[PDB]
């Protein structure tokens, strides 16, 4: 698999949702997945059944891994803290950081 | 049995500002009488209110002389008791020893010149919403100000009002704040006829509503 | 249950209004004080209402997407010329916000005048109803009329530096947009000072 | 008043003990909870 | 994807430059878009999130407008460090996230 | 009771809703004067310390309950352990004023001292948060907010207690957060 788990500095992961996003070679973006702070998870309907998203709430560490990683799946992966604890829809997450 | 005093801790030490009374070490004395001794004063503010004093100016001269060059802003100064122009008046001398003061601050302008010389002067209090007071008299003509000619009647007071957010304003200017707490006060000479080298003598004194409080000891 | 307000000469008459709610008081305290030596001159000319666009309500926004507005905001008319020409002033605020839906979309918008704003940390928000508020939702009333009297650490203040009130608009429930209801509903504010006093004419350019 | 419970005249005058208070010739939160609409809003059976 | 922006944008220091982002009532008409910034190096330091507000910790110049059906990013003054690849991103009502911002090569000119 | 609700009128309903006879309430321990009359600890401390309020720990009783109200007003009962002479001055005092000592000073009693220092700030009522720029962009409370500045040769501890306090304009209180459970489950005495 491929796990590039970045831990949070402060910013209690207890009340904040997080999402990762892949920036394809050059400039090309796609939203990978987001986990609501209540434990609920949200990820792209196209990109599923291969992503393992979970939030250790205790160790301030967010966990994601990709299976069937291929060379075409390659990017400068980021992780960014959303300003909303939960997302009303699975796709609207991108709007808020 | 002996009543239990149960003396507590935490307090009992002498306090300089504490109103507690003293112990009579010596016996009854009769000090010589002074009946209506002339020249009493019970309030420091009252002494200031009755006898106005002069204000220090550049070159250590109280009288503002008509600016040699075409000019209209004879003298400006901050309203803070610690204002360079008031560094020697009795009002600042007494406000230095107090934390914070309130109420109006009277001024005294008294034209001291020849009978042939006639001037029009104008004092204009400015609120602290402008970084620099305007030199032009018309520019400051909008803010509250008093215009008075010099004639047979020489003196003219002006009750500089006290208006600000805080009910009580501070005395010593804060080191952190460069600019004022109190609005700049300007003294202009709008139209003067043969007033070349004419001395205006300015004096400051406490007003009817002047009150200080919270005495503190600086190193003056 | 219609409600016709009035200030100065402009009026906003909203049928959907449920009722005015006063904040912390029914009326201001005494105006004359030791500071300013009673030089205040009540200027009633600025009682006008003035519009101001607010964060657009989108089905997307979750609970707690605070949109604040500081008061008094840039005003370019009578009130602006006043606060730029006079040094100190004071006012009651009498805010009025209106979010007009098609009455077929559910969502509870919470508007509250919070004084002395300071960023909430998403636990405080739950407690945002402590101050003067009204629940503006499409299902019942499209408007909220809140009137608060001016209150500050002093009798008067310089609005250039100290801005006590901030109209915060928190989104309690995400706007559920039905096919019949409007997908996006904008939020406009009638903010209109009342009992505005001033003091200390200030020399202008 | 507050937590003062000593049933005796305080030995220093109030002017020295506390800060005197002036006036200009209330309890809004209390008035609110007092005018709190109670009871059923509809006919009860 | 569907969200289209001018892939190039010309601007200079001294005047305000804008960036148009166009989509329909599906994507932008009733959904909040997000403006991110990227210098040639890396990052998503967000110029405008939630379409209306810039995150605390960015100059106030970047104003974000959600007018009409297309989100527009308005830089009131540019600077030399202003140039980067900005991106428009939002969700589609009858589709996936479609954070697709072609990117606007910016230039100080 | 089905009130209108969205008008945010303060509606409340007892037990009498379903044949319940309501019992009496004694609400003295929650009075805002009795909840503020008690002492509290200020940390940290150092010579030349501004005895300025809201310097107390956030989660403490007096601390949080004061940060529960935007505006407060109170007379301080200060209690200092100290090691030399302790001098105290009001909010409008130049730093140099502490030295001379006729402005009120308590000599070193064998235990800690205790003093009543009244409310001296010139503002009408103080504040816990001040929105707006500093005087001449941060929520950084103005220097006129602090009651007084004490300096002793060295201060070990410092306690403060607000007398005859009344609080205005309540604010959120922000109870402790608990997760992955349904009760906080703290160890009880």
């Amino acid at each position: 698999t491929l796990s590039l788990t970045c831990t949070v500095s402060g910013f209690s992961l207890s009340d904040y949702a997080v999402g990762w996003v892949r920036q394809a070679p050059g400039k090309a973006l796609e939203f990978l997945g987001s986990i609501s702070t209540g434990g609920n998870t949200g990820y792209n309907p196209a990109l599923k059944s291969r992503l393992s998203i979970t939030k250790d709430n205790s160790k301030n560490q967010v966990s994601l891994s990709l299976s069937s990683v291929t060379t075409e799946d390659t990017a400068t992966y980021y992780c960014t803290k959303s300003i909303h604890s939960y997302s009303v829809f699975e796709y609207t997450y991108m709007q808020y950081v | 049995g002996i009543v239990p005093v149960a003396c507590s801790d935490g307090y009992g030490g002498l306090v300089t500002t504490d109103p507690k009374t003293a112990d009579p070490a010596y016996g009854m004395v009769y000090n010589p009488p002074r009946t209506n001794y002339p020249g009493r004063f019970t309030n420091l503010l009252d002494v200031a209110e009755a006898c106005p004093t002069f204000l220090c100016f550049d070159d250590g001269k109280p009288y503002v002389v008509t600016r040699a060059d075409e000019q209209r802003l004879l003298a400006k100064f901050d309203l803070s008791l610690a204002a360079k122009h008031m560094s020697n008046t009795y009002l600042s001398g007494i406000a230095q020893y107090y934390a914070q003061y309130s109420g109006t601050i009277n001024l005294h302008f008294m034209f001291t010149g020849s009978t042939d010389s006639k001037a029009r002067y104008m004092v204009a209090y400015v609120p602290p919403g402008v970084t620099t007071p305007p030199d032009t008299p018309e520019r400051a003509a909008h803010c509250i100000h008093a215009e008075w000619d010099t004639g047979l009647n020489s003196k003219f007071t002006f009750s500089i009002p006290y208006v600000s957010a805080a009910d009580y304003a501070y005395t010593a200017s804060d080191v952190a704040d460069t600019t004022n707490v109190q609005g700049w006060v300007c003294i202009y000479q709008i139209t003067h006829g043969k007033a070349e080298q004419d001395t205006l003598v300015v004096s400051v004194s406490a007003g009817k509503d002047f009150e200080l409080r919270l005495p503190i000891d600086p190193r003056a | 249950r219609i409600l016709t307000t009035r200030n100065g000469h402009t009026t906003s008459t909203t049928q959907s209004s449920v009722g005015v709610t006063y904040g912390y008081s029914t009326g201001e305290d005494h105006v004359s004080g030791p500071n300013t030596s009673g030089l205040e001159t009540r200027v009633v000319q600025a009682e006008r209402f003035f519009k101001k666009h607010l964060f657009d309500w989108t089905t997307d926004k979750p609970f707690g997407h605070i949109e604040k507005l500081e008061l008094p905001t840039d005003h370019k008319g009578v009130y602006g010329q006043l606060v730029d020409s006079f040094a100190y002033m004071r006012n009651g605020w009498d805010v009025e916000v209106s979010a007009v839906g098609n009455q077929f979309n559910g969502g509870c918008l919470l508007v509250a005048m919070v004084p002395e704003f300071k960023e909430f940390t998403t636990r405080e928000k739950y407690q945002l109803t402590l101050f003067p508020h009204q629940f503006i939702s499409p299902r019942t009333n499209m408007t909220a009329h809140i009137t608060v009297p001016y209150l500050g650490v002093n009798r008067y203040d310089q609005y250039n530096k100290h801005k006590p009130w901030t109209l915060v608009v928190m989104v309690v429930s995400p706007l559920t947009t039905s096919s019949i209801g409007a997908s996006q509903i904008k939020v406009y504010t009638n903010i209109a000072p009342t009992h505005v006093h001033v003091a200390g004419e200030l020399p202008s350019k | 008043s507050g937590n003062t419970g000593s049933i005796i005249n305080n030995y220093y005058m109030q002017q020295y003990q506390n800060s005197m208070d002036t006036q200009l010739g209330n309890d809004w939160f209390s008035k609110l909870a007092s005018s709190a609409f109670t009871g059923l809003f509809g006919a009860l059976l | 994807a569907v969200l289209t922006q001018p892939s190039s944008v010309s601007g200079s220091l001294g005047q305000r430059v804008s960036i148009t982002c166009s989509g329909s009532s599906n994507n932008i008409g009733r959904y909040d878009v997000g403006w991110y910034q990227q210098i040639p190096g890396s990052g998503l330091r967000t110029i405008i999130y939630a379409s209306k507000n810039r995150p605390s910790g960015v100059p106030d110049r970047f104003s974000g407008s959600r007018s009409g059906n297309t989100a527009t990013l308005t830089i009131s003054s540019l600077q030399a460090e202003d140039e980067a690849d900005y991106f428009c991103a939002t969700g589609d009502y009858s589709s996936s996230t479609s954070v697709f911002g072609s990117g606007t090569t910016l230039t100080v000119l | 009771t089905t009130a209108t609700g969205e008008s945010a009128d303060p509606v409340t309903t007892t037990v009498e809703n379903y044949g319940g006879e309501t019992q009496v309430q004694r609400r003295h321990h929650t009075d805002v004067s009795f909840i503020m009359d008690r002492f509290v600890q200020i940390k940290p401390v150092s010579p030349t310390h501004v005895i300025d309020l809201m310097q107390t720990h956030q989660h403490g009783l007096v601390g949080a309950m004061l940060r529960a109200a935007t505006y407060y007003f109170s007379d301080l009962e200060i209690v200092v352990n100290h090691t030399g002479r302790l001098t105290w001055v009001p909010n409008g005092a130049p730093e140099a004023a502490l030295d001379n000592t006729s402005n009120p000073t308590a000599y070193h009693k064998a235990p800690f001292t205790r003093l009543a220092l009244p409310y001296t700030a010139p503002h009408r009522v103080l504040a816990t948060v001040y929105n707006g720029n500093s005087k001449y962009l941060a929520a950084q409370l103005p220097a006129s907010f602090n009651y007084g500045a004490i300096r002793a040769t060295e201060i070990q501890e410092l306690l403060v207690r607000m007398k005859r306090a009344e609080l205005y304009c309540p604010r959120p209180l922000l109870a402790v957060k608990v997760t992955s459970q349904d009760r906080h489950k703290q160890k009880i005495i």
